[PDB]
């Protein structure tokens, strides 16, 4: 059985724990249409932001644990990615689509 | 008041190292990767810093015909 | 036995039946990982031509070295045999000093320069084997030659002296 | 000194109507080796982008702004000089291909290479890459200025994968190594 | 010679068995809670 | 499979067959005869049993049930034990591996 | 197998869908997942990067579309108000 | 007479149970088909947040420990939380999204028994191999040349995806760069 299959147990027994104390010495009664209003699109332009930023981080990742093979050849590569990448980001900035003001 | 940077470039980068500093400096930061892949090796080449050969990472191969060696054969057993 | 690396293995299968007796026999090496390391590069000076010969041997027979090559294969293990009784005979304390420092410092070189010195000068006065690695960098010293070692837990004694063969 | 191996790689081998020089000529080879003509051809396709901008502008007006019309000309003018100058490596390296008319070059690259086998040079350079790399880079950018009007590549490597049998140029060489020799006799 | 009945009952499963698809299309087209016996 | 490229930074573990069958394909294939290339026939069998081990795994299964039945049919007095079994080999344990090897 | 099962599911997300368009969506992202898992399973078992870079660009390429679609759908309900078929 | 073939238990370097990936199989499909029968979307994508999850940690313990953290992190960490951002401010009325699904279940049957049947007999004897007395083994031994400087598999991925492969790269660059540009292009005022 290993440390770190253990470790998981130790953690989730720990929240199992806390929540049988609350549910069984703590005090318990039971006290106890809507209106649909506009999202604002700033919200789905962060996720969508981040999203797509996140995965050109994780296609970068093999490349810091890959240096020494890829010397000046895989460089270049990555360079021409990061260029590509990073002219989505000034069309990011650009046009504000972050609500700057 | 805000300028152009076709109409007068030397303007446009003085207003905005310090007006956008941040979008500025991340295009002179960004700009130094080039610069320094262009300048460097070159002077390390002339100042005799020489580039490490590379480590092997597989078994390395002698080229050419084998050796034809005679020793620890079988009658040197026990 | 495939060299896929296993995830889910708890059982071991061992065969017990021997070689033919058309093989030629040859005792396998006795030496564990710590001082096998701590001789390689004295087995590397004196059974570098065997070595590459038994790789070469199954570089000419594609698909098949294993079969092909058994009696270069049975070559190497006897130089490799040579010199660790070689160095079991003139330079044992060291050879043990080096060893044991290595089982205790993660089989990492950098971290036994002392000892490694002591050894590398008392196989070299009795066995004449050099330690070598190809291809340094000539505008700096070779890093098993340094005085210091950036990478070292424990800093290196001051009076403590690298082995420069021939000094 | 031939090194009984030259051909070492298999090349693909295409149908052209001229020799072929180098599969995958370095950079440097294709703007030394580039005529005249490549200069004009290309200036002139360069200068035809924004030219053909501004007869729309003059001839169908495009009712922009104040100082729209300055900002498409400035893309304009980059994408003719991208277009042209991708052009004027495309008419040279056509010829290192065997894919257009190429006397002039293949004598060139006769006397080029010769020359290093001479000095004892390498027919193609020294590189810093590892071998495995120089393979990569080789199959990465032979024949692929054919791809020129969806992806550009250059080759900024030396490798010595260049799809021709070099056995020619050390016949060269030590033809005229004897040559220069029975003269040195005759003094 | 062949068997007609043996042959004609393969037949009728091939197509019926298609049929029994679109029959299952109809049913899951269906705008009515009227059930899978339909 | 056929890249070249394994899980540990070495070449893949088939390749070697994939390498073959092409030789065998380029060099035996032509237009002049196009029947050449049923000599590949065997090879591309050998490269399809590395990826997947079809005809392996029909002999070993087949080979296993055998050997599971005569097996049966002997009888073990003394089967070695897992203990003297995980001395086998060691320093100074003779009479375990002597008991191991029925020597 | 599991991959197979897995398949189906995202399948039958279409066969059990009149009305709910962000179930087809879902769908579609378990056919994918389900896709990418039997190639990981494969190269595994032929020893090849290469099944294992395939997967990843799946991955980078089903994110991406998930970000069109979720994009495209809320230019949709800017106009409608509704996700919901009146079926 | 001697047993010349021998088997037993490993005491250390033992390695994790196959029995973990059955409990992560049966974990996938549950949750997968509380995907689809699932009344609220916003609880759809909970159960297919669980599903990433479990296949995410089998990829982990056959040790693709590189892509299943991706999935962790890409899947779950950025796709699934765009997903719950949507669903989670847009007005849904559970109602107008529940159909009579027993008008399905004969389509349901007809269609998983004609596509499992043609999809299985496509699957290479490597994935099926253990799937439904004479169990069969996998046996593994050491080499010591192909083990001289192991690449962990991020590694092995990163010497070729940047040189060998990197038309894909390059690609796929595109497909991000015209993702942001058109969700941007389609949902915001100019
Ligand atoms: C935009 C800004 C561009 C920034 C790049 C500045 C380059 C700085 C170096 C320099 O100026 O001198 C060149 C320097 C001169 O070398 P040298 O001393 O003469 O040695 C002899 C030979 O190099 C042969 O010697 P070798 O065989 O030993 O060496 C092979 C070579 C290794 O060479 C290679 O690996 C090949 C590199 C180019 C391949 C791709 C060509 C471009 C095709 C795709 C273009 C992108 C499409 C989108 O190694 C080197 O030359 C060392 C240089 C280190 C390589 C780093 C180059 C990175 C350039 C990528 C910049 C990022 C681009 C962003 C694009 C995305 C924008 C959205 O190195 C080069 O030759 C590389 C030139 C690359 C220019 C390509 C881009 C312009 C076309
Ligand atoms: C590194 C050093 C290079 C960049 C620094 C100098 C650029 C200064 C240009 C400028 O206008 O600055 C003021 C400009 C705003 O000034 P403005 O007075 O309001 O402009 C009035 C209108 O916008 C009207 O302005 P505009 O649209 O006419 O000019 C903007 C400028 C922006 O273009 C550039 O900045 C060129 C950057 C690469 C050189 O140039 C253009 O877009 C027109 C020509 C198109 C150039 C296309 C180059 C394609 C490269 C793609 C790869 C090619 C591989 C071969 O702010 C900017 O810096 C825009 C450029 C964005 C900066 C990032 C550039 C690098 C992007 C990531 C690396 C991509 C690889
Ligand atoms: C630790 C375990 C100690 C042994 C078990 C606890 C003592 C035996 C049970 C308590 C008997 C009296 C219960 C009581 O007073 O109820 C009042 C209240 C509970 O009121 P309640 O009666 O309304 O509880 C309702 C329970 N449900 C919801 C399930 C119906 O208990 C407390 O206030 C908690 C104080 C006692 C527990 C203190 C634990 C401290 C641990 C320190 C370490
Ligand atoms: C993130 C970190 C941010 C990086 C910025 C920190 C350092 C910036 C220092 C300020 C740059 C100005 C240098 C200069 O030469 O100044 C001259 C000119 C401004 O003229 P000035 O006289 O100051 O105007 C005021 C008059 N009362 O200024 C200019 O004309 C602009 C000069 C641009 C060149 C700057 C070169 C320095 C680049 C440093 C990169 C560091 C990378 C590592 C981090
Ligand atoms: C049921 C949960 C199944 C999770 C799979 C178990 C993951 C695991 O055991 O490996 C640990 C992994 C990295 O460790 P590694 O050395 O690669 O694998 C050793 C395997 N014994 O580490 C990981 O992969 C990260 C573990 C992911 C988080 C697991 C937590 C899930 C259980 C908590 C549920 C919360 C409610």
């Amino acid at each position: 059985m290993s440390a770190m299959s253990i470790y998981i147990i130790f953690v989730s027994i720990i929240a199992i724990l806390f929540l049988a104390i609350d549910l069984i010495f703590a005090p318990h009664n039971p006290y106890k249409s809507q209106s649909r209003s506009p999202f604002n699109i700033s919200f789905f332009i962060y996720g969508l932001v981040f999203l797509l930023l996140d995965l050109e981080i994780l296609l970068l990742y093999p490349f810091a644990v890959s240096e020494y093979v890829n010397s000046a050849y895989g460089l270049a590569a990555a360079l021409i990615f990061i260029g590509i990448i990073t002219i989505g980001f000034v069309y990011e900035l650009g046009h504000d689509a972050l609500k700057v003001h | 008041t805000t300028p152009r940077f076709w109409s007068t470039p030397l303007k446009y980068c003085r207003w905005a190292a310090r007006e956008r500093p941040a979008l500025f400096f991340s295009v002179v930061i960004g700009a130094l990767g080039p610069v320094t892949l262009a300048t460097v090796p070159p002077l390390r080449r002339l100042i005799g810093d020489v580039d490490a050969a590379p480590i092997p990472l597989t078994y390395p191969i002698p080229p050419g015909p084998r050796k034809q060696l005679k020793g620890y054969d079988d009658d040197t057993e026990d | 036995m495939a060299t896929r690396k296993p995830a889910f293995n708890q059982h071991v299968l061992l065969d017990t039946t021997p070689l033919p007796d058309s093989i030629p026999k040859v005792k396998e090496i006795g030496a564990s990982s710590a001082p096998l390391l701590s001789a390689s590069f004295f087995i590397g000076a004196r059974c570098k031509d065997y070595n590459d010969d038994y790789m070469q041997c199954k570089n000419e027979n594609p698909g098949r070295g294993e079969f092909e090559c058994l009696k270069e294969g049975r070559r190497v293990t006897r130089c490799a045999r040579s010199v660790l009784k070689d160095i079991n005979t003139h330079c044992l304390e060291q050879f043990r000093a080096h060893w044991q420092c290595l089982d205790n410092n993660n089989q990492q070189l950098w971290q036994c320069r002392p000892a490694e010195w002591k050894l590398n000068k008392c196989v070299y006065e009795n066995l004449k084997l050099e330690k070598v690695i190809p291809d340094q960098p000539k505008n700096s010293t070779p890093v098993h030659l340094r005085q210091r070692q950036i990478f070292a837990h424990h800093a290196i004694p001051p009076w403590e002296r690298p082995f420069i063969p021939g000094q | 000194n031939t090194p009984t191996q030259t051909y070492q790689f298999p090349s693909k081998t295409v149908k052209t109507d001229y020799p072929l020089i180098d599969n995958d000529p370095h950079f440097t080879r294709v703007i030394r080796y580039a005529r005249p003509s490549d200069y004009a051809h290309g200036l002139a396709a360069a200068a035809a982008g924004p030219a053909a901008l501004w007869l729309m502008e003059r001839i169908s007006p495009s009712q922009v702004g104040r100082g729209g019309f300055a900002k498409a000309m400035r893309l304009a003018g980059f994408i003719g000089l991208a277009g042209g100058f991708l052009y004027f490596y495309q008419r040279s390296i056509l010829r290192f291909y065997g894919m257009s008319e190429n006397a002039r070059e293949v004598e060139m690259d006769m006397r080029e290479m010769t020359d290093r086998v001479k000095a004892g040079l390498p027919l193609y350079g020294e590189s810093r890459l590892s071998p495995a790399m120089q393979g990569v880079a080789a199959r990465q950018s032979r024949y692929s200025a054919l791809f020129f009007g969806v992806m550009p590549w250059f080759n900024f490597v030396n490798h010595n994968q260049h799809g021709v049998d070099t056995a020619k140029y050390y016949q060269q060489a030590e033809r005229e190594l004897e040559a220069e020799r029975l003269a040195r006799e005759q003094a | 010679p062949k068997d007609a009945v043996h042959l004609g009952l393969k037949g009728a499963a091939v197509v019926g068995g298609i049929g029994l698809l679109f029959a299952a299309v109809r049913t899951s087209l269906a705008r009515k809670n009227v059930g899978p016996w339909a | 499979m056929a890249s070249g490229y394994g899980l540990n930074g070495g070449p893949s573990r088939c390749f070697p067959f994939w390498q073959e069958l092409l030789a065998c394909y380029v060099t035996n294939s032509s237009e002049d005869n196009p029947d050449g290339k049923n000599k590949c026939i065997p090879v591309m069998e050998d490269y399809y049993e590395c990826l997947h081990h079809r005809k392996e795994a029909a002999r070993v299964r087949a080979l296993q049930a055998a050997y599971r039945e005569a097996e049966a049919k002997k009888l073990q007095e003394n089967p070695p034990t897992a203990g003297q079994i995980r001395n086998l080999g060691l320093l100074n344990k003779e009479e375990d591996t002597k008991k191991v090897h029925c020597a | 197998n599991i991959t197979l099962i897995l398949f189906l599911i995202g399948i039958l997300g279409f066969v059990l869908n009149r009305k709910n368009i962000i179930l087809m969506l879902i769908s579609i992202e378990i056919m994918l997942l389900s896709i990418t898992f039997l190639i990981l399973l494969s190269s595994l078992n032929m020893d090849d990067i290469i099944g294992q870079t395939y997967a990843i660009y799946i991955i980078v390429v089903a994110g991406a579309e998930s970000a069109i679609g979720l994009g495209i759908l809320v230019a949709f309900y800017r106009l409608r108000g509704s996700i919901a078929i009146e079926y | 007479s001697q047993i010349s073939l021998l088997l037993l238990k490993e005491i250390y370097t033992n390695g994790s149970t196959h029995i973990m990936l059955d409990i992560l199989s049966v974990l996938a499909v549950i949750s997968g088909i509380c995907v689809i029968i699932s009344k609220n979307p916003i609880v759809s994508v909970l159960h297919l947040i669980g599903l990433f999850a479990y296949v995410s940690f089998y990829l982990i313990l056959i040790g693709l420990n590189f892509v299943g953290l991706s999935y962790l992190i890409v899947y779950i960490g950025a796709v699934s939380i765009l997903f719950l951002f949507i669903l989670m401010l847009i007005n849904i009325r559970t109602s107008e999204l529940q159909s009579n699904t027993s008008n399905s279940i004969p389509l349901t049957i007809l269609v998983g028994i004609i596509i499992s049947s043609f999809l299985f007999k496509m699957l290479p004897y490597g994935v099926i191999i253990s799937n439904q007395k004479n169990d069969l083994f996998f046996i593994t031994s050491k080499i010591w040349d192909g083990a001289l400087a192991e690449n962990n598999h991020i590694s092995s991925i990163g010497n070729i995806m940047y040189t060998n492969y990197n038309v894909w790269l390059i690609l796929a660059s595109f497909i991000l760069l015209l993702a942001m540009v058109g969700a941007i292009v389609i949902t915001i005022k100019p």
